């Protein structure tokens, strides 16, 4: 009964590095220079048609 | 964290030489300086030497120059380049060397010198 | 506690105000216009974006009458066919956002009229210090 | 058909090569031009 | 000018490694050929004739 | 800084930003992966057994 690994027919595979981890950490998205981020502040919003606020 | 781990206390005899650890741990090892002081009673502290953990070059105290001898192991693998070893081989023991030995390192800060030893050791023993 | 004006004064703090209200800051929109191993390529061409967009503007004021005025009074008069407004109607009435959909369709027609007027001026002013 | 004046612009080549798995190979065979081949030096 | 290769060939994909593959030549499926170009005699001498003058 | 009196429509649906951060996260990801170790000499014959249970 010998065996061998399921991507090995398919591509080399890679392991990650014990060094670098996977935790999130939160990104802030920011607009440059001549644009702007506009945040609907409402309340009872399903994300389509007016924002009045 | 900055986390330094030494050996525990030993007991030796006169005319030996007594190896002393300290794991450090949580920084890059190679780029601060690692300080040995002692603890004497009835004499208070007095210096030892330095250790710069990037090549090994050292510094002695001149009234133990001969007797000591100091060493480092460095981290070569790049998944843990934290950690390293420092060592301090102590010899020529005499009973006046009974004393509780340190192995400090300084602080992180761009006003602190060399000496402003922030982080230490939690001692080890000596009596011989 | 840190009151209504203070925002009011900030980037964008008049889009719902009237024009004429809004008219009182414009250095505001006109200062976070320009300022604010792969990716410095990214921001990088951001940047030179924000540049280039501000110097397109900038031409395109000092082809006309004023080069850093902010505020051009010009010589061209207003078609009424273009909007068909009162004064007082428009100057407390509507927003900017609210007037540029209402001029929209009529631009382009504006900017080569104004480049005719610039063109006209030059040309004058150049014919009065000739004969002096 | 072969003759020995003419010259064949196709050789018939067979050779071992790895796999997916590095223990095991296998022989397997092309068809290559006179071009890409050369002669090191019966067989 | 028309230039063929009278030849059919079928490749043979050979796995090298994991995701590697190789495209050999397998077997010649009909008559076994030398490839050429065709010109026209006439534009071809006409040209020359341009060329010439 | 909040601003009054404006009804901008919004779409979550049609929105950008998201299109690009999916993009970004994967690359990002990618990125984050090319100084580690390959397991391509791990494709081997293995000889497996039932662990001790
Ligand atoms: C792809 O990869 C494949 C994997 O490697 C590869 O296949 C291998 O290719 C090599 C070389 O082509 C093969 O070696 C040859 O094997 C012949 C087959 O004999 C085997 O099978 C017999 C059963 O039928 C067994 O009995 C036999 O074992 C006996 O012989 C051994 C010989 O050393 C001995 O040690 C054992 O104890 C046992 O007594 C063996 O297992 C084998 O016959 C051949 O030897 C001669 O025979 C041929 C005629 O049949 C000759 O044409 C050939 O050239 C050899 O001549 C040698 O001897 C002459 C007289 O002394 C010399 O003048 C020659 O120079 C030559 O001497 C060379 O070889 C000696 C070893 O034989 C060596 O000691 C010398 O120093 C000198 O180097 C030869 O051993 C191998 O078996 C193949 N393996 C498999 C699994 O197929 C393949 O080639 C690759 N390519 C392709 C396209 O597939
Ligand atoms: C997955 O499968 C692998 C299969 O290889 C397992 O690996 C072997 O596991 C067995 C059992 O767990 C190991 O056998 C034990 O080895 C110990 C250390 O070996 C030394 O001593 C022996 C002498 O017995 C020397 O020959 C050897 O060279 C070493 O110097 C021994 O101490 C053990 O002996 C004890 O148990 C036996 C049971 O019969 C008693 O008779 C003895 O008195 C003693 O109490 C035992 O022999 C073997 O060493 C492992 N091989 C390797 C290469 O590691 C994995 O353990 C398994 N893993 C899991 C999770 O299931
Ligand atoms: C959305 O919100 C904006 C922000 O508040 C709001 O604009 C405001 O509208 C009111 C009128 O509806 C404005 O009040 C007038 O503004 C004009 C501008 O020149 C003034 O001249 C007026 O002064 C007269 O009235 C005074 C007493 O009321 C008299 O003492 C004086 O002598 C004048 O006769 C008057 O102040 C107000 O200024 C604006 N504010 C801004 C920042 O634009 C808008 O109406 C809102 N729209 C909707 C649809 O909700
Ligand atoms: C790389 O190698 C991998 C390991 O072999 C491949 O993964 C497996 O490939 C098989 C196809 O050979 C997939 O399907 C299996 O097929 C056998 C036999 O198929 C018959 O039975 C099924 C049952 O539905 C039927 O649909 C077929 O038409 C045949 O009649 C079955 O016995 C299995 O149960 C299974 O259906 C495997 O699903 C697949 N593994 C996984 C985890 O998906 C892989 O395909 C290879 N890839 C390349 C690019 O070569
Ligand atoms: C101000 O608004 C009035 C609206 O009455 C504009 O007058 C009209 O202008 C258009 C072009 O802008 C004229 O159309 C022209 O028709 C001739 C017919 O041959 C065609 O050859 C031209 O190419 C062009 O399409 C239109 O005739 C004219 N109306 C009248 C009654 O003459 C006026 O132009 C506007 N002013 C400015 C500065 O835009
Ligand atoms: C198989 O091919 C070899 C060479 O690939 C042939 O050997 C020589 O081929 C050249 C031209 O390809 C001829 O000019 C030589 O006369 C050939 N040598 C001999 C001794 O005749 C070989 O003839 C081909 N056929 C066979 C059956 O081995
Ligand atoms: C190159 O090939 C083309 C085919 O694509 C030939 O063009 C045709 O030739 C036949 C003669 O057998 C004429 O009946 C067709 O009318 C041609 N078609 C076109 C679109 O021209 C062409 O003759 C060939 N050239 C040479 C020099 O042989
Ligand atoms: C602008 O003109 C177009 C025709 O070119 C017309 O369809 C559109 O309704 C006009 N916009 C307004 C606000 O009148």
């Amino acid at each position: 009964k010998e065996y061998r690994l399921i991507n090995c027919n398919t591509s080399a595979c890679t392991q990650a590095c014990p060094k670098v981890s996977f935790e999130p950490i939160p990104i802030h998205y920011c607009a440059p220079a001549g644009f702007a981020i506009l945040k609907c502040k409402d309340k009872k919003f399903n994300g389509t048609g007016p924002c009045p606020s | 964290q900055v986390q330094l781990v030494q050996s525990g206390a030993v007991i030796k005899t006169p005319g030996s030489s007594v190896k002393i650890s300290c794991r450090a741990s949580g920084y890059n090892f190679r780029d601060y300086s690692i300080h040995w002081v002692r603890l004497i009673p009835d004499k208070g502290f007095e210096w030892i030497g330095w250790i710069k953990p990037l090549w090994g070059a050292v510094s002695y105290a001149r009234q133990l120059q001969g007797r000591v001898s100091m060493t480092r192991q460095l981290s070569q693998d790049p998944d843990d380049p934290d950690w390293g070893v420092a060592y301090m081989e102590f010899s020529g023991l005499t009973p006046a060397d009974t004393a509780e030995y340190f192995c400090v390192r300084r602080g992180s800060c761009d006003y602190c010198g060399d000496f402003p030893w922030q982080y230490w050791g939690q001692g080890t023993v000596v009596v011989v | 506690a840190v009151g209504i004006g203070a925002v009011f004064l900030g980037f964008l703090g008049a889009a719902g105000s009237t024009m004429g209200a809004a008219s009182m800051t414009l250095t505001v929109q006109a200062r976070n216009l320009l300022s604010g191993t792969v990716w410095g390529i990214k921001q990088l061409q951001a940047r030179v974006l924000a540049v280039e967009r501000y110097l397109r503007d900038q031409q395109l004021l000092g082809i006309w009458g004023c080069s850093g005025k902010l505020i051009c009074c010009t010589n061209v008069p207003w078609n009424s066919s273009w909007s068909n407004r009162n004064l007082s109607e428009i100057w407390d009435n509507m927003t900017w956002l609210q007037w540029d959909k209402e001029i929209s369709n009529y631009t382009q027609i504006i900017y080569g009229l104004l480049e005719e007027s610039q063109n006209q001026q030059e040309k004058n002013e150049q014919d009065l210090l000739a004969l002096d | 058909n072969i003759t020995d004046d003419m010259r064949g612009e196709l050789k018939n080549c067979s050779f071992n090569m790895t796999t997916e798995l590095r223990d095991k190979k296998q022989k397997v065979y092309s068809l290559f031009y006179r071009l890409d081949v050369v002669q090191i030096n019966s067989n | 000018i028309n230039c063929t290769r009278p030849n059919n060939n079928t490749r043979k994909s050979i796995r090298i490694g994991p995701g590697q593959a190789f495209y050999a030549t397998g077997d010649i499926i009909g008559d076994i050929r030398q490839a050429h170009c065709n010109v026209s005699k006439a534009t071809w001498n006409e040209t020359l004739g341009k060329v010439v003058k | 800084i909040h601003l009054e009196n404006v009804t901008e429509e919004f779409n979550m649906w049609k929105n950008n930003m998201v299109e690009q951060m999916h993009t970004d996260i994967i690359s990002l990801w990618d990125q984050s992966l090319k100084p580690c170790v390959k397991l391509t000499p791990l494709c081997v014959t293995l000889q497996c057994t039932n662990v001790t249970n």
